[PDB]
């Protein structure tokens, strides 16, 4: 498929080869996170904070029961036929939605079955006095509830009840609280416009128990097989099923999905080195990573996926299209491959493949051990290719390597390369280019007429 | 790297291919050079990669290799051609030269 | 391209010698000078090497400490100074002209041949 | 205006409309922040850690205050004429500046007046021993003095002064201490190029009281009507008007914005829907959110905006310009909107709008629960519009949903539409394209001569 | 080198010059720092908490090592001749590496001396019970171990170990050190792909110790000359050497490097000021920041550097390429630079350079306080410079500024400019520019045809 | 859904115009059929959709929809036209035929 | 397109049918079969439908579980099954050739028509 | 352009003027309406201006509050007001036309001269 | 700001080039016009920008500025030329008239 052999010519040192693995096929588990801590056993250094947060609290929590009220309102059994599907909406009241939303609402009406059972019992919610409590929400499945500055109340503010002035204590309780409130509305604030959906992740999600995800999952329980790696990837996230404004408390379900990989893919890596052409310095401006599905070459958004040694996993497919001149360039058409000027003094000048040395040796003082002289490149050479074959050990300034040998051509350093086009890959030099081709263009249509 | 060159001596007459092999211990792939010497006078270099003639030196000498072991031919050999012939490698430090093939013109 | 060496001479053992070699016709501070003995009967064996202008040296272990080098790019002239003479040093020097980098190390041109011989 | 049927031919079907609010008018309240904690209780376990801290507060804040003191030397009253105004500035001594700083110095100038009086009583700052402190700045004027760590001293550090040994109680107040400049600093440090400015918000403010700005802005007291959207969109500034490296305390102008809902303006957003071209899947490359103000078409840089249910807050003025072609393909031309090949298996294929589905029934199992059949899309349709003149109630796999009717043309699967050209918008495949092109251009030019 | 009278008549106004600044020459200092706080003092309330936090622990940490070995096992000391270097690698057994890895690798190898001897006295590392403790790793060199939660154990849970019931006590060791782990994981997780590599910073290294760095740099000592510009500017960074998986430690080596200023370099800021043309507002499409090395005019990425008052501080060398055509708009070719239209109300309409103004004042009222009288900008002036040669006094609002002379042509206001043409610089507005040139151009070819 | 055909039966003469009218007891929009049977064979489609012919099917016959009712129009009658005239809706599961119209050439 | 029906019979009460329909002449797994029941003098009754190749069916609820539907793609054969005849099956059966998708349900071609007689 | 006084008159001392000048010819709210005094052996002195539409004045201190300025632009006459006349004030009026815009204050058109005369 | 206009009377001949001056007390820039009145009349505006003549005045009249001081010439002086001649800045607020040189046709 790829042309490695000219694509390192030009700088594009082949790396290491990566599997591609997405999210699927998710886990559900209902917890409690409730927003208010038990503060019965130092009720006497309360004071009005309480009512305060309680107030703030319900109006940070109206409009999210608000958004899920829309939905819970406007979707049922189907009473018509549940040959196709059982889950009814009501597509008039509800206007404008997305696909994501409406799948969010499904799931949504699934979970209302459980968070009815959990709304059982919460008078044993609202006298959880403990950070995490468990109880049955039925008789053979169990809920945890984690409250949100319990563990503060019990070993800062009660067993200092007494050695404190008590007007100290209930400043301290109302510091706390607005400090929770502070590190909560950053995600359950405004910026929660859709609570519908369920790609909120749970990192994110324990900024209601104080950004603490890791006490959630070890309480839950999970497969550790490649725990974190859904976790780093953003692949684990919940949904908010239950808002209460009475106890002030909310229902969310995590979800843990498996993470497969996706057959007759990889995802391959460029290392980027700078060549000399014409003495100067250039650098192919080429995709690092390349996605290779079904022998079909494309383009990927590696920032939103989380990269390891062996695989590449996401929580969605994040393939986009890739130019037809970008491909036939990484097929071997190397006239297509755009280069950049190096100005910089700061730029990879070698790289290591299968134990040969890939190095631009006009910039970079390359010698070869094994003889103690300088190991020399022409001014038609972009890169040297050093293997066992002709420099066993190659030192390169306080680095002495030894060398494999190359598996490609023997007349790698004798054959010529075609070079592409110079480009500026400045967003104000993008806009200069862009102007100068059209008044170019407009001057050609000009002579034209 | 030890060279073990052969034959130590010969003899030929005027005329007749001949050829001069020497082994180095260890693989020096493509670099290799032969040198030839006479009475009184400073080596020459003849040949200075394995198949490449060096300036100057007429086409009448060539140069072989074998991967494992390295080869010159004189073909229609000249009466100027008698002395030493040594061969060296320049692929690692230190430089060994052969063991001297001694050509005498019979 | 022409390398001129110093004439013949004699000495006893335990002395020195600057044997010198002026090289004419290229740039010298660019092309590696060797420098090789032959003793009679015995081959040709290959003392060392220096880079002019950049000082590098490279030794052979049989020779290091033996035998310095020294060069001079204003007067474009390599020296050999030899410590300590024996019976065994008894034998032709040449200094050579090698390559510039590596996988060069062919000896293009060579010089006259300094005898020296040493006797008690 | 825009012409939504068009539009959603094409997969940009129209979603809510949301109107335009800019903060405007602020109202300025002053608070004064302490850095240091009063240790007054606790003196024989201080020890050197104190002189330290001072020692990197003053290297800190000495920066800040220099730079403060070049617009307070080079401000003063007009004793010309007051007719235009009356704050003078000295240009030839500030030399280079920005309108937006100027802007600054002058409101630094008027808060120099207040910040004589809280100067006044500058013993009683020094004295405070509790988090939150109120004192009279004048007779019928209140200030709030916030101290950076005295609740951590009030009631963890005092409390536990016998039952640990001193040298512990030292170390935990010196890495408290440490942990607060660490906080402190990503904000307060050289990143703080410009104090003088009043766009720094009151989130980035509170650092300097530990990340609580949820305690400040509770003290002071605010207008509940829109305090949520003035606080997440970034709207509540405040600015540094007074340094004091004896004390160690800053004093802050805080501003509370008023929104302004801007007249005759409002922002649609556009539900981007894959539709089926060719055999192949394609989304228009058109802006999601697009200002109409005063019947007039631009972008709008909604990265930095808040997007609510109702309407769009912003902290100013965020239009940027659209070019003709995109203005055109938004009012009909059709074949002027770009679009690009879909790659990858997690896109949108169907949206809900008033009711009607709109869906791409060629890559998704579109069919109607009415019947059971499935509903055919043609290969010359780029979208299906289901409404219940077609298909009352429709299934899209997991979910039943009851549509609407469509408010449009009859005829709308029956017409045709232009569809605009190809585009790839990766940033390596924009060089490309720009060499493409260029080099095409230059083949006509050479053609030309 | 730069035309400042004709850039600033296109409202580019001339800023402050800064100076170059990069750092270089690193000092290494060793430090160790153990993730596992000492419980030995209430291992009545310990319980099952840390058995369960180890093999967290040694999970997460058990990649790095798996990582550093690779390196570790393939590294040694140069047996054939140490005349050009004394480290080598082994180039087939590491296989894929880049120019930077196989320099961390090396500086790995070199720190391996002083790890070897910090591993000795591991159990005096296991048995520190403070946050920060010195030992000797040599009889004249030190080092130190900082605790990941040994405060809050001594001052938090010892205390209160029996004022409180033990299990209370355990759980809230259980939520610490979940925390404490929540807060490692986003850094030390899944994403440390490569540790061998020295470009972690300081910051969030210290997420090991909690986020304190301050506490480890105070405590190793420091050059105080630049100490807050080399840590801002992502400079002080540190390297992993050794990860013990039986006492739960690493070692860092952190870097403390020296700013040296590159000479005959500077970076000039050009502040934006909207200008007149046609009845219309505009602003010129430049980079803000014009870095100028040995007369020679290149781009920079300003967002990776640290900006301050007289110099911008880098971590390594950001200069990037600059076109030919924007290099000839910033030396005088003013009809090269591209412009894009204000729809906006919240741009910048003047500034003040060296004390002259420069406003467009057809947008803002500008008077002159001397007379009282408005100033005037013609329909073919694009910008107003004022000075004290016409308006000693100018007022803009709220503001009275004086102002200086200025030192280019006293003919400033007369001369008139070339205007370059118009741009869009949206991504989609680019698309769409991309796609109508491209169209343009395909008609050019076919009348060619 | 019902329908309510009319007229139950009907006779009529060769060459005269002729009208049989169908409502459904809801709204079934373009979906209406009209069939035509003879005696001991299957019944043949005339139209499938209200005013849309189907194959085969002469221009003589045509269809007409009216909103609320639908009506099929036969001008200049022949004498094969007798028989027995049938709508569906296939707008609804279950699909429901009409009452079945007789009509006899007098 | 042409649709080839099995032949009358007779049959006691409580019985069963296996009433056959051939389909020449263009995709069977394709278009919906339709079955259709006409008893003499009470006009057509719409039985039910199947989509050969997918197994779709659907069924009218006054003949659900009476009457069943299976599709034979290999020799291109739609069958219905009716169980438990009574005196109220004595009636013409059609199979019908319905639409591809939805908003198709007439029936373009029909089947010559299998007379089942059922008396006690 | 053409600017029209009012009458000569005569004023008993602490009595008030209101004096008159109707500019023609061009857009009276653009241009400022300067005024002037001048008695005789004393030269030229410069009394104020006042911007019409806008109600901009500038006054000179030595007449600040003696004299007032208003504008009419419906009739497009502008009116200087003269408080508490006295022996001073015999002196002749006129009205200039001033520019529009900053360094624009020479006097392009002048009216003809009110001549106050003030006696007990 | 004042103006020292000198000379504060003068008397020239038909045909005679006069000049006359006038200092303001500080740097008025190029600001400075020139105007000239005779009796019974409003003074009329000869030179409004310190080298720029004014609509309607002919060319005879010039004026000159040495950066300190300001002077108006008239070249062939002639008998309508008698009268008051004024210098104003309006340069500041309050605009100040010079002191009036008296020109007599000699
Ligand atoms: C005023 O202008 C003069 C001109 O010579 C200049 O030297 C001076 O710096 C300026 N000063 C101020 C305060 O404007």
């Amino acid at each position: 498929i790829l042309h490695y052999e000219k694509l390192s010519k030009i700088g594009l040192v082949k790396g290491v080869t990566r599997k591609y693995k997405i999210k699927s096929n998710p886990l559900t588990k209902d917890i409690v996170i409730k927003m208010i801590p038990n503060v019965s056993n130092m009720s006497q250094c309360t004071g009005s904070v309480m009512e305060n947060y309680k107030t703030r609290l319900n109006g940070i929590l109206t409009p999210i029961k608000g958004a899920l009220e829309i939905y819970k309102n406007n979707t049922h059994d189907c009473v018509g036929d549940v040959r196709l599907a059982g889950v009814c909406m009501a597509g008039v009241a509800i206007g404008i939605a997305t696909a994501a939303q409406i799948t969010a609402g499904v799931a949504l009406y699934e979970a209302m079955k459980n968070a009815d059972n959990i709304n059982k019992l919460k008078s044993s919610i609202e006298s959880t006095n403990e950070a995490v409590v468990k109880l049955q929400e039925t008789a053979e499945k169990t809920v945890y509830v984690f409250t949100a500055l319990q563990d503060y109340i019990n070993t800062n503010l009660v067993p200092t009840i007494d050695k404190i002035p008590c007007k100290q204590t209930e400043l301290s309780l109302d510091l706390a609280l607005s400090k929770y409130l502070s590190d909560l509305l950053f995600v359950f604030g405004p910026n929660l416009q859709d609570p519908v959906s369920n790609s909120m992740t749970i990192q994110a999600i324990s900024q209601a128990f104080g950004g603490n995800y890791e006490t959630l999952l070890r309480t839950l329980g999970y497969a550790t097989e490649d725990f974190d790696d859904l976790l780093e990837s953003d692949s684990i996230t919940g949904q908010i099923i239950y808002v209460d404004l009475s106890s002030y408390y909310i229902i969310v379900r995590v979800y843990f999905p498996i993470l497969t990989e996706i057959q007759q893919a990889y995802i391959q890596e460029l290392l980027p080195v700078s060549f000399n052409n014409d003495n100067s310095e250039w650098i192919s401006i080429v995709p690092n990573f390349i996605l290779v599905r079904n022998t079909l070459i494309s383009n990927i958004e590696i920032g939103f996926c989380l990269i390891t040694k062996r695989s590449v996993i996401c929580n969605q497919d994040y393939a986009t299209p890739m130019t037809n001149n970008m491909r036939e360039c990484l097929t071997g058409s190397t006239e297509k491959c755009p280069r950049e000027l190096v100005v910089s003094s700061h730029v990879p000048r070698f790289a290591l493949s299968n134990g040969v040395l890939f190095a631009n040796c006009i910039s970079v003082t390359c010698q070869c051990q094994t003889t103690g002289r300088a190991i020399s490149q022409s001014g038609e050479q972009t890169l040297l290719m050093i293997d066992n074959t002709t420099c066993p050990t190659a030192v390169l300034g306080n680095v002495i390597i030894s060398l494999g040998k190359y598996l490609g051509s023997v007349n790698y350093n004798s054959e010529g390369i075609a070079i592409g086009p110079p480009v500026f890959t400045d967003k104000v030099d993008i806009s200069s280019q862009i102007s100068s081709m059209n008044q170019s263009l407009q001057q050609s249509k000009d002579y034209i007429k | 790297i030890q060279m073990t060159q052969s034959p130590a001596s010969l003899s030929a007459s005027v005329g007749e291919t001949v050829t001069i092999t020497c082994r180095p211990s260890e693989n020096v792939h493509i670099y290799l050079a032969w040198y030839q010497q006479k009475q009184g006078k400073s080596p020459q270099l003849l040949v200075y990669n394995a198949k490449t003639l060096a300036d100057g030196v007429p086409s009448r000498f060539s140069g072989s290799a074998s991967g494992t072991q390295f080869s010159l031919k004189i073909n229609s050999l000249q009466p100027e051609d008698f002395g030493s012939y040594y061969c060296q490698h320049f692929w690692s430090i230190p430089y060994t030269f052969g063991g001297g093939t001694k050509l005498e013109i019979k | 391209v022409q390398l001129q060496q110093s004439g013949a001479e004699l000495m006893r053992p335990g002395a020195s010698m600057k044997i010198s070699c002026k090289a004419t016709g290229y740039t010298f501070s660019s092309y590696w000078i060797d420098w090789v003995k032959q003793r009679p009967g015995h081959g040709l064996e290959w003392i060392g090497e220096i880079l002019p202008g950049s000082g590098d040296t490279n030794y052979n272990e049989n020779f290091k400490g033996k035998a310095a080098f020294t060069a001079d790019t204003s007067s474009n002239t390599a020296y050999m100074q030899l410590t300590s003479l024996t019976s065994e040093d008894s034998a032709v020097f040449y200094c050579a002209r090698g390559g510039r980098y590596h996988g060069q190390g062919f000896f293009d041109y060579w010089g006259q041949g300094t005898t020296l011989t040493v006797s008690s």
